[PDB]
RNA sequence: CGGUCCGGCCGGGAACUCAAAGGAGACUGCCAGUGAUAAACUGGAGGAAGGUGGGGAUGACGUCAAGUCAUCAUGGCCCUUACGACCAGGGCUACACACGUGCUACAAUGGCGCAUACAAAGAGAAGCGACCUCGCGAGAGCAAGCGGACCUCAUAAAGUGCGUCGUAGUCCGGAUUGGAGUCUGCAACUCGACUCCAUGAAGUCGGAAUCGCUAGUAAUCGUGGAUCAGAAUGCCACGGUG
């Protein structure tokens, strides 16, 4: 089989603090990883007005960056599941499991 | 201009025929930027002038520029494309040929 | 050469001489020709009588004359003898199908005058 | 032996593969008068290869995607440079010279707002 | 805006999951059959009698902290004044003034 | 315009005409529906038409079948 | 490199392109001239980039009774079986005119027909919706994939190759109108979008006046998004040529 985890959050400087954790943790107890891939970062684009009336032209420029990690694991050793899954992560970072 | 003195921009020449002054000449005919289009044009209305109206197509494009007279050259190459398009002939190769016909003996 | 239609079409292709016709297009001209078996590029030179009548065989399925301005006006008709608030827009000259008429209905008003 | 150089514009990116003697252009496995429809863009790769002689001498195997005509053109002139300085290493003086091996950096300016391009102001009234 | 407009729009919403979240979905079905009931469906009339109110096109996206209809986004629920005042106080994750 | 599959009209519209047509013509009908397709069974009765202040009487006639109610019934003054 | 059903498609390869986390790199650093030996300027080399490299964010004290009683602060009183509230329809889209702002034009640097090449950046689950089939078409039916570098919108358009029209109110330009339809939605009359057929206004380059812009700029070409059930010649972005 093959275990795969997305991780995607706001920051970057953040997302591979988590990212680090669990491939150094894999690594530790044995398990075959192809190291993390940088996908490509999905940012929006939000540009609204900054007044409730007129003066037009004055606006604000808003994005939100949306980045995002994948770490591929070869091997469902139980001693590499039964650490990852209940890892303590952090608040801004959400995570997908496909098993 | 008045504290910013700066020069003008070298364009590359024509790829055709090495010429520093074509490259220049195509461009006042070429609009919203079809490049493709203008030096079809441009080399059409030369081959006239070569093959019927005198060869040395460089030098042929010399007597009419000559007549005509940086900037120098460049109000005569404007006063020859801005001449050709009220003409009435059918296309602007053969509207631009007969210019620089009437150019290369001074009429 | 003259059609059914007995405005005379000029000398030239085909397809640019059967739009003279009030009520023939550019595209209903190229289904006259694809159902007689003509070229669109050919003139009216060497187009032949057996080739013209032929015309007129297609053409006499569609009502396209001064028969097709009065079917047009009488519509009309239908619609100012009846009352009806579409009947009233033609009637004085304003548009019909939702057009504004604060500025820019100079089609349908004529030319300006104070 | 292979040599190697990138060579990029706007929004296109070229590879260049170089193999030593024949006259061959495969771009995107199709020809130089193939693909090329433009004749300006046949003669600008000729360019670089006009100081330092090939006829018949080198190999050169290209692929390229996005840009447009001269996009993807500008991407191939920038990569053979580098490219024969990889094979050679003495020609720079000839490539700084011909002033082919400067990336051109001009990319497109941001449209800003207020205005409906990027230095173009929609129609202004005096009084 | 005021409160009674977003009154209305508590129970046009209240209306809409109730009538034409399933029943307005299936008569919109037997219209769209091709292959049975070609000519007696008569959902039309059925969908006559059913309240107005219900109608996803009648409702409209407001801003839930002030009510106001112009400049909704999606993608917080407010308008355009709110999400710059949510953004300075960093009381909205990773929403900052951007620069390209 | 509209599809094809099935011409409009309202509820409330289509008992008034069944009444109609059985009991017999009576007095101009009053209604609010500017939006309904006139059908055959109509001819010859009478429909008040709202047109935002005002009801207009319609005499149905023959050719009307098909069209709206709303096209017969000015919204505006003009002077 | 093996494998060919000629598709990175399948073994594989980790080179390269791309994807993004960090770092290096441009600092008048070096040389020459000028300049009071100063700051600086000029010239040249090196270098991907050289004299604030390119762009953005970043906008002092003050001027505009500019904007916000609707972010709130300070409100106080009026109306209160009504200045409030519910519903139907109409109006905000009217029409003798005037003003500002845009689009498409007046064309052979073009129109039309066939063949055909190259984008970047986004959006998508009450959603994007392929394939197949049907319709001239707007679309419809059937029905996968996809919460997405996978799938879909989605074939980018100018351009290129040939043919045609031959300088005219035209195969220019498409207004207006009639007829017949599609789709959205309780519902397209007032007042929707789009398609098909037909009609083919004014207009042949625009007075005084007036505007934008010093380079990937102007000009032009299409694309995407926000708003949105649906309704962009507006606005926000993105690239192509230049
Ligand atoms: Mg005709
Ligand atoms: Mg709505
Ligand atoms: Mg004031
Ligand atoms: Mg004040
Ligand atoms: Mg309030
Ligand atoms: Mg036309
Ligand atoms: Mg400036």
């Amino acid at each position: 089989q093959r275990i795969r985890i997305r991780l995607k959050a706001f920051d970057h400087r953040l997302i591979d603090q988590a990212t680090a954790e669990i491939v150094e943790t894999a690594k530790r107890t044995g398990a075959q990883v192809r190291g993390p891939i940088p996908l490509p970062t999905r940012k929006e684009r939000f540009t609204v007005l900054i007044s409730p009336h007129v003066n037009k032209d004055a606006r604000d420029q808003y994005e939100i960056r949306t980045h995002l990690r994948l770490v591929d694991i070869v091997e469902p050793t139980e001693k590499t599941v039964d650490a990852l899954m209940r890892l303590d992560l952090a608040a801004g970072v959400d995570v997908q499991i496909s098993l | 201009p008045r504290r910013r003195v700066i020069g003008q921009r070298k364009i590359l020449p024509d790829p055709k025929f090495g010429s520093e002054l074509l490259a220049k000449f195509v461009n006042i005919l070429m609009v919203d930027g079809k490049k493709s289009t203008a030096e079809s044009i441009v080399y059409s209305a030369l081959e006239t002038l070569a093959q019927r109206s005198g060869k040395s197509e460089l030098e042929a494009f010399e007597v009419a520029l000559e007549n005509v007279r940086v900037r120098r050259n460049a109000l005569a190459m404007r006063w020859i494309v801005e001449a050709a398009r009220k003409r009435g002939d059918k296309s602007m190769a053969l509207r631009l040929a007969n210019e620089l016909s009437d150019a290369a003996e001074n009429k | 050469a003259r059609i059914a239609g007995i405005n005379i079409p000029d000398h030239k292709h085909a397809v640019i001489a059967l739009t003279s016709i009030y009520g023939v297009g550019k595209t209903r001209s190229k289904a006259i020709l694809a159902a007689a078996g003509i070229a669109e590029d050919v003139k009216i030179s060497e187009l032949s009588e057996g080739q013209i009548d032929t015309l007129r065989d297609e053409v006499a399925k569609f009502v396209v004359e001064g028969d097709l301005r009065r079917e047009i006006s009488m519509s009309i008709k239908r619609l100012m003898d009846l009352g009806c608030y579409r009947g009233l827009r033609h009637r004085r000259g304003l548009p019909v199908r939702g057009q504004r008429t604060k500025t820019n209905a100079r089609t349908r008003k004529g030319p300006r005058k104070p | 032996n292979q040599y190697y150089g990138t060579g990029r514009r706007k929004s296109s990116a070229a590879r260049v593969f170089i193999k030593p003697g024949n006259g061959k252009i495969v771009i995107n496995q199709r020809s130089l008068e193939q693909y090329f429809g433009r004749e300006t863009a046949r003669m600008v790769v000729r360019q670089p290869l006009e100081l330092v002689d090939m006829v018949e001498k080198l190999d050169l195997y290209i692929t390229v995607k996005g840009g447009g005509i001269s996009g993807q053109a500008g991407a191939i002139r920038h990569g053979i440079t580098r490219a024969l300085m990889e094979y050679d290493e003495s020609l720079r003086s000839e490539l700084r010279k011909a002033g082919f091996v400067t990336r051109d950096a001009r990319q497109v300016e941001r449209k800003k707002v207020g205005l409906r391009k990027a230095r173009r102001r929609p129609q202004f009234s005096k009084r | 805006a005021k409160q009674s407009m977003k009154a209305r729009e508590v129970k046009r919403v209240a209306l809409a999951d109730k009538y034409f979240a399933k029943r307005a979905e299936l008569k919109a079905i037997i219209s769209d059959v091709n292959a049975s009931d070609e000519d007696r469906w008569n959902a039309v009339l059925k969908l006559q009698t059913l309240p107005r109110d219900s109608s996803p096109s009648r409702q409209r996206n407001r801003c839930r902290q002030t009510g106001r209809p112009h400049g909704f986004l999606r993608k917080f629920g407010l308008s355009r004044i709110k999400v710059r005042e949510a953004a300075m106080r960093g009381e909205i994750p990773g929403l900052k003034k951007a620069s390209w | 315009r509209s599809l094809k599959k099935g011409p409009f009209i309202d509820l409330h519209l289509l008992k008034k005409v069944e009444k109609a047509v059985e009991s017999g013509d009576k007095k101009p009908l009053r209604t609010w529906s500017r939006r309904s397709t006139i059908f055959p069974n109509m001819i010859g009765l009478t429909i008040a038409v709202h047109n935002g202040r005002q009801h207009v009487p319609v005499f149905v006639t023959d050719e009307m079948v098909g069209h709206k109610l709303g096209e017969f019934a000015p919204t505006r003054t003009y002077r």
